[PDB]
């Protein structure tokens, strides 16, 4: 059971990709355009992550699936990390949505005016108990190069008492929460046995 | 600038060729690199029948059982189904009855269905005969095609027959 090796490698890959991404965060060119595209940031992060994992030889236990445009719209997720056990079964899926904090076009009129937060919630509900929603925030007000993480269930616990819509509630969570947990410990807790779902509590994920 | 919009879903076991089938119909191309579909996806394509402009919203579903709940959640509003098995895979053909009951369960209102046995280019690896497939189609009341997404055999025919029988219904 090689849980520790993949846990360590994936957490270090996340940290490494975040470090590589920090170079591009905060770029603003007033004479033309004041932001890199969200897809561009996602792709830079994913490229560095995937290359790190490939060099560490964990491709048999982790698969990264980048959502298409249609899939990102429908699911509210920008990518998905699938963890495989030695029995070649899926142990855990992380559906990841990225935010900044400083659309469909091929669909006729339906009830798809739902927010990204709620679509991610519905996606994780439909996949099942071993699928976790995760938000990664690229940049904070006053800290453009700060990268932070939040588990969906923690945001749910916060909105129980705070009564805000999901999207704003994530921002208020990363702005009001000072307790944190490092990505490595989270990764361990969700893989040895699927516990992190209703476990993380009132912390953010420090990258 | 369309007269009708038809929602079609491609369903069936993993590896039977569903994504390849859609890719061939919509982009006139084929790839041997098997990449399993996560959840569901869709493409769109415009066709013309009797001067009518029809937008097809073709949904490609995931065959793995882990994605059953999500895929069945997208059956709602379906006007057409392509139920795919792989003529070289006995398991995929045995599962056809279950797929049919799922269509009837999550799409109670009458949606037209085409039964498709894919990979007919693989004659040396055939385990399901053509007559077995058409007899199953007759049993379930479905039209039947044998197809190859790789060699582009009966792909356009499948989709156009689906459009035909959807247009024959609703004409009352
Ligand atoms: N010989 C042959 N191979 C085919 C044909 N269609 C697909 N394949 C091959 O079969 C494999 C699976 O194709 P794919 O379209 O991904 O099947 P799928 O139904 O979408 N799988 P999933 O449900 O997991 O998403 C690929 O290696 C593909 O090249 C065909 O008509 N002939
Ligand atoms: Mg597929």
């Amino acid at each position: 059971k090689e849980v520790p090796v993949v846990c360590e490698v994936v957490s270090e890959a996340i940290v490494h990709a975040a470090q590589k991404l920090k170079e591009y965060l905060g770029f603003e060119y007033p004479p033309s355009k004041l932001c890199p595209a969200a897809n561009t940031l996602n792709e830079i992060f994913l490229i560095h992550f995937i290359t790190f994992c490939q060099e560490k030889g964990v491709d048999e236990w982790l698969t990264t699936t980048k959502m298409t445009k249609h899939q990102a719209f429908l699911f509210g997720a920008d990518w998905i990390w699938t963890f495989w056990g030695s029995d070649k079964q899926i142990k855990l899926q992380l559906a990841v949505q990225t935010l900044q904090m400083s659309p469909e076009s091929r669909v006729e009129e339906s009830s798809w005016k739902k927010s990204r937060f709620d679509k991610l919630e519905e996606f994780c509900n439909l996949i099942g108990e071993d699928c976790l929603g995760l938000f990664i925030i690229f940049g904070m007000p006053g800290k453009p190069k700060d990268i932070r993480g939040v588990v969906l269930d923690s945001v749910k616990s916060q909105m129980v008492r705070s009564h805000l819509p999901g999207g704003k509630a994530v921002a208020q969570f990363v702005l009001e929460t000072e307790d944190c947990v490092f990505i490595k410990e989270l990764l361990r807790n969700c893989l040895s046995k699927k516990d992190g779902l209703r476990e993380v509590g009132k912390v953010y994920i420090s990258i | 600038n369309f007269d009708y919009m038809f929602k079609l879903l491609i369903i069936g076991n993993s590896s039977v060729g569903k994504t390849s089938f859609l890719f061939r119909y919509a982009d006139d191309s084929f790839t041997s690199a098997f990449v399993s579909t996560v959840g569901i996806d869709f493409k769109v394509k415009t066709v013309f029948k009797n001067e009518k402009r029809i937008k097809l919203q073709i949904w490609d579903t995931a065959g793995q059982e882990r994605y059953r709940t999500i895929t069945t959640a997208y059956y709602r509003g379906a006007m057409g189904f392509i139920l795919m098995y792989d003529i070289t895979n006995e398991e995929s053909f045995n599962a056809v009855q279950d797929w049919s009951t799922q269509i009837k369960t999550y799409s109670w209102d009458n949606a037209q269905v085409i039964l498709v046995g894919n990979k007919c280019d693989m004659e040396d690896e055939r385990v399901i005969s053509t007559e077995r497939g058409q007899h199953l189609g007759e049993q379930l009341g479905f039209e039947f095609f044998e197809t190859s997404a790789k060699d582009n055999i009966n792909v356009k025919q499948t989709f156009e027959r689906l459009v035909d029988i959807i247009c024959d219904k609703m004409s009352e």
